[PDB]
């Protein structure tokens, strides 16, 4: 299970068995038209701590982009749980206007909470912006 | 009416049910619930609970919404292994306040009046 992200073709990287504080790796494509990767773990300060997903993996990767200008993004993460309800409803909000970002939980993610999910998601950002607390 | 808490998920069929539930603290004095009538989970509120106090968000597609109370930031837990979040004090109401909101939400299926809410 391998991923699309511009030019390059990325299957999971090797991750921390799962404790209790979410760790994943981000992937991007810098304007070189690099591949870079920064390594995301759950239970930080965040600027935008209203938001319940904001310190979350995928939600630094969001925010990241924001920062960035980057456009393209994908995220593995070692939730078994899978992604949760959160970041399925406010991903798209951290995320800039139109900026795409796949989330792939592991393998046999099985959610226990509604409105998590064990599926791999492709997030585009909408056009609002976080609102500051 | 699903719920859903640091344990798993069972079912309510009424209020006094639902005011006990809320009530459990499995782990580090503290809860994440989901309420939710819809197999999708939206909408729902979703409650982190910590001490007597606690901050509440509802959601549903296109819609995100956090309460409102009266500010640095205030620690919960996510799950029972002690996955940590830190939310804004801000957003800090009453574990009372929060009953209050769910009693409404068990019997519109709707966003709470109690509250007061900030749009996210
Ligand atoms: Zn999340």
């Amino acid at each position: 299970g391998s991923y699309a992200l511009g030019p390059y073709q990325i299957s999971a990287p090797q991750l921390p068995a799962y404790n209790g504080q979410t760790v994943g790796t981000f992937y991007y494509v810098n304007d070189a038209g690099g591949l870079e990767s920064k390594v995301f773990s759950s239970g930080g300060p965040t600027p935008y701590p209203n938001y319940a997903n904001a310190g979350h993996v995928e939600g630094q990767s969001a925010l990241f982009m924001r920062d960035n200008g980057i456009s393209e993004g994908l995220v593995f993460h070692n939730n078994p749980e899978g992604t949760c309800g959160f970041c399925v409803n406010m991903t798209e909000t951290l995320l800039p206007e139109n900026a795409k970002m796949t989330v792939v939980p592991p393998e046999g993610a099985i959610p226990v909470k509604r409105g998590a999910t064990g599926e791999t998601k492709v997030f585009t950002g909408n056009s609002n912006s976080p609102k500051s607390p | 009416m699903y719920a859903d808490d640091f344990d798993g998920e069972i079912e309510i069929d009424e209020v006094d049910s639902l005011v006990e539930f809320l009530s459990r603290r499995p782990a580090f004095d503290a809860n994440n619930f989901v309420l939710t009538f819809e197999e999708s989970g939206f909408p729902q509120l979703n409650i982190f609970a910590k001490n007597d106090i606690a901050v509440v968000y509802y959601m549903d597609i296109g819609e995100n919404f956090v309460s409102k109370g009266n500010g640095g930031t205030e620690k919960f837990y996510e799950n029972k292994l002690g996955g940590e979040v830190d939310l804004s004090k801000d957003c800090v109401v009453s574990k009372e306040q929060m009953i209050e909101a769910a009693k409404q939400f068990f019997a519109t299926k709707q966003r709470p009046e109690q509250l007061t809410w900030s749009e996210l």
